[PDB]
């Protein structure tokens, strides 16, 4: 079907700030340009980086410009040399015919690009980006260029995840006023919602299963009851003697942590004290 | 040729492999339950166990 | 309503230290606070992104060594640093010299950045030490020397790729130098008296914050199955123990100190009851279905 | 042992407490009778799943004010 | 006569020459100006490395166009 996109988690992160640096210098946010570099082998396609274009506007309509890319084109090829152009991104919503008419240069530049969809303003659980491939209608007339969606995948090198939690541990969560409560509950919230996701198309599948609606595939059900029969996980005393040991051992180094807190509210209680109702 | 020990080569490298295969499915065991799948009556199964670390095997 | 604050376009200052405030930058830059006295900029804050420019850089440069600039802004008695942009220099992986071609590279792409919309300057440079460790040798030390005597705001970046790739934890270290004449441990070399250390920070943008979150989000099993507090417990020991040795020199002192004291306490045993309650999720999750 | 061989079965033996312990054992086969049950434990599992939830809110909330 | 060289930095020098003069002779200059090492410096024009040996003859130019001086800056 088609090629098989390898999306990194580094494009993302270019789009997000440039989207941010847009928005912080003009204000109003606004649409942004850009383009993708990778590698083709065969039908698979792989994005390692991404660098901006510069767009001209006439009238309304975005253009985007030859020489520029032509210039800098061979300026990044010292750095990466198996790294070809493969499309472009932008930040929207819908494919609006815009999008059309700017895909039209980027596939009189290559052949068949691919095309990468950002939205800020999501409010859904699916991935922002959506990865569009061009195709040429047949139909006599005004033949629109055609999107069709692909499938995107999480292809990441050694060092990413390590740096992704590096980065994330954070999150200059004690300077934004934004309570490192607020970052831990929530952040596995949504991977506890997510299993109770799961479960509940199991659990749906089941009664399903049990009405009648779909056929009696009796191989999913044996794995179901071995499923349901492991559910009450280490109920031994060992564990529980285990468990307790570390609530008290935590405990106990919360205490030595408050009497300090404790201590220094303390100290600078006396040292308001001793200039106040007090000489010297 | 025997190792001078009354056991042959074959049965000391098969009877080393057996303890160590032991040691993947067993938590604890009782020197009369080793010697009871290893054939030997109580003593150089204890030898042999000791023998097999030391040295990193098992 | 779940996560209650969320986010259409608010924001709050972790969104405002991206920006470009001309006025603020140059009368900085006229008054020049640092050049009155050597104990200047402490905190050295560096954007996600650049992190992992310069780690992929270093990744792609493999056993030998690779070369690259930085770009950023200086804020105050903090310094800001959110680009990376990799150089095409070559050599040995025990030295590197910058020929020609770096010469009209770093002048180009700062002219293509420019031409795209970036507004800011070259702040230091970032250099891969494949293996040992993370120090400045007697050519960085000079390099150093002349950079920061010529071009007063600037700082230099070490890394170990191979090191970070082992360990699992990257080995960045941002460091400035004591200009020559102040005169006033085997890791970190022998010109240890030249050049000194400072500490490292990070920053990343609400919108960067999401998208993040929501990267990360496809972990739910290690999320809910690390039980942390288990695997960084050497972490927690050596920050006790730097903990006991700040509590003594903060009682030294009483014979300020007390209150970076204090927050670091608070950290650990932020971090502490968080295992626990993670932990205490799980129990209450997993094992407290079917009896 | 020839059960744990044949790999119906995963765990290890305790001679000292006379114990075995199972960490994955297969399910066995289900007659078109017990699958009502099945569904009960699921149930309860989701119940319990939307119990955290709740609570969690809660909290969260509770942090902010404060 | 009146040529602008911008750094990578923010300083910017203002320089008098006289068309017919040698490349040595206005990194002189420019180092009694700002500083320079007599042999350090690396001049940009029009992204362009300026040829030491090669002398300026014909600076058809009055401002604009600008050079951009640069330290060596190496690392072992």
């Amino acid at each position: 079907g088609s090629v098989s996109v390898a999306l990194h988690p580094l494009v993302i992160l270019n789009i997000s700030d440039h989207w941010i640096r847009m928005r912080s210098q003009e204000g109003r946010p606004v649409q942004v340009i850009g383009a993708l570099i990778g590698k083709q082998e065969g039908r698979n396609i792989e994005v390692m980086n991404s660098f901006e274009l510069l767009s001209h506007t006439v009238e309304e309509k975005i253009i985007i410009d030859k020489e520029y890319y032509y210039t800098k084109e061979e300026q990044f090829k010292q750095v990466f040399k198996e790294l070809e152009f493969l499309g472009w991104y932008t930040t929207g919503g819908p494919p609006d015919p815009s999008d059309i008419h700017v895909h039209k240069q980027v596939c009189e530049i290559i052949e068949s690009p691919l095309f990468l969809k950002l939205n800020p303003m999501t409010k859904h659980t699916d991935l922002p980006v959506s990865v569009f491939e061009s195709v040429i209608d047949i139909i006599n007339g005004e033949a629109t260029m055609l999107f069709a969606e692909l499938t995107y995948t999480l292809a990441t090198e050694e060092a990413e995840r390590i740096g992704v939690d590096h980065v994330a541990r954070m999150t200059a969560t004690g300077s934004g006023e934004n309570s490192t409560v607020a970052e831990h509950l929530i952040a596995q919230h949504s991977a506890i919602k997510m299993l109770h996701s799961r479960v509940k198309l199991i659990l749906e599948y089941v009664k399903a299963s049990e009405a009648g609606e779909v056929p009696f595939n009796h191989e999913i059900l044996r794995e179901a009851y071995a499923l349901c029969h492991c559910l009450p996980v280490l109920s031994t005393d060992k564990f529980k003697t285990d468990f307790y040991d570390q609530c008290n051992d935590v405990g106990l180094m919360a205490y030595l942590g408050t009497i300090t807190k404790t201590c220094n509210t303390m100290n600078q209680f006396v040292n308001k004290f001793n200039v106040l109702y007090d000489r010297q | 040729a025997t190792t001078a020990d009354g056991s042959s080569i074959l049965d000391r490298a098969v009877i080393e492999h057996n303890l160590l295969s032991a040691s993947k499915l067993y938590n604890n065991i009782t020197f009369e339950e080793l010697g009871a799948l290893l054939e030997i009556p109580a003593a150089k199964a204890e030898k042999i166990a000791s023998q097999m670390i030391t040295e990193g095997r098992m | 309503t779940w996560e209650l604050a969320n986010n259409m376009q608010e924001a709050q200052s972790i969104d405002e230290i991206y920006k470009y405030d001309k006025k603020q930058q140059q009368e900085i830059l006229a008054a020049k606070p640092w050049t009155k006295d050597h104990h200047y900029f402490k905190y050295c804050k560096i954007s996600a992104l650049a992190l992992l420019k310069m780690v992929m850089h270093a990744r792609s440069g493999g056993n030998l060594a690779v070369m690259g600039l930085m770009l950023g802004k200086v804020d105050g008695e903090t310094m800001i640093i959110m680009d990376s942009f990799a150089l095409p220099v070559e050599g040995t992986e025990t030295r590197v010299n910058a020929q020609a071609a770096a010469y009209e590279y770093m002048a180009a792409y700062i002219e293509n950045a420019k031409q795209v919309g970036r507004l800011e300057n070259a702040i230091g440079w970032y250099h891969s030490h494949p293996g040992y460790g993370c120090w400045l040798s007697g050519i960085n030390v000079s390099t150093q020397m002349l950079n920061q005597q010529f071009q007063e705001p600037f700082v230099a970046v070490v890394i170990d790729p191979t090191r970070t790739i082992s360990a699992g934890k990257v080995n960045l270290g941002a460091f400035r130098t004591y200009p020559k004449g102040y005169k006033p441990i085997e890791d970190f070399g022998v010109h240890c008296k030249q050049y000194y250390a400072l500490e490292v920070s990070y920053f990343k943008s609400s919108l960067d914050r999401k998208l993040l979150e929501l990267l990360w989000n496809k972990y739910w099993v290690n999320t809910l199955s690390s039980s942390s507090l288990l695997t960084n417990a050497d972490y927690t020991t050596g920050q006790v123990f730097d903990l006991s040795e700040k509590l003594e020199q903060s009682e030294a002192q009483l014979g300020d100190k007390l209150a970076k004291a204090t927050r670091d306490s608070c950290k650990t045993t932020i971090e502490a009851i968080h295992g626990l309650m993670s932990q205490v999720i799980k129990d209450k999750l997993f094992n407290q279905i079917n009896i | 042992i020839e059960a744990v061989y044949t790999d119906i079965i995963q765990g290890k033996l305790d001679q000292r407490n006379q114990l075995l312990e199972v960490d994955f054992c297969i399910g066995r086969d289900i007659r078109k009778k017990d699958i009502n049950n099945i569904v009960k434990t699921l149930h309860e599992w989701c119940d319990g799943c939307e119990a955290v939830l709740l609570g969690i809110e809660q909290q969260v909330l509770r942090a902010n004010q404060y | 006569m009146l040529i602008k060289v911008k750094t990578l930095t923010g300083k910017e020098i203002e320089i008098d020459i006289e068309p017919t003069d040698k490349v040595e002779r206005i990194k002189e200059r420019v180092e009694e100006k700002e500083g320079i090492p007599p042999q350090q410096q690396r001049l940009i024009y029009s992204g362009k490395q300026m040829n030491d040996e090669k002398t300026a003859a014909d600076y058809k130019i009055l401002g604009g166009s600008v050079l951009h001086l640069v330290l060596a800056l190496r690392g072992g």
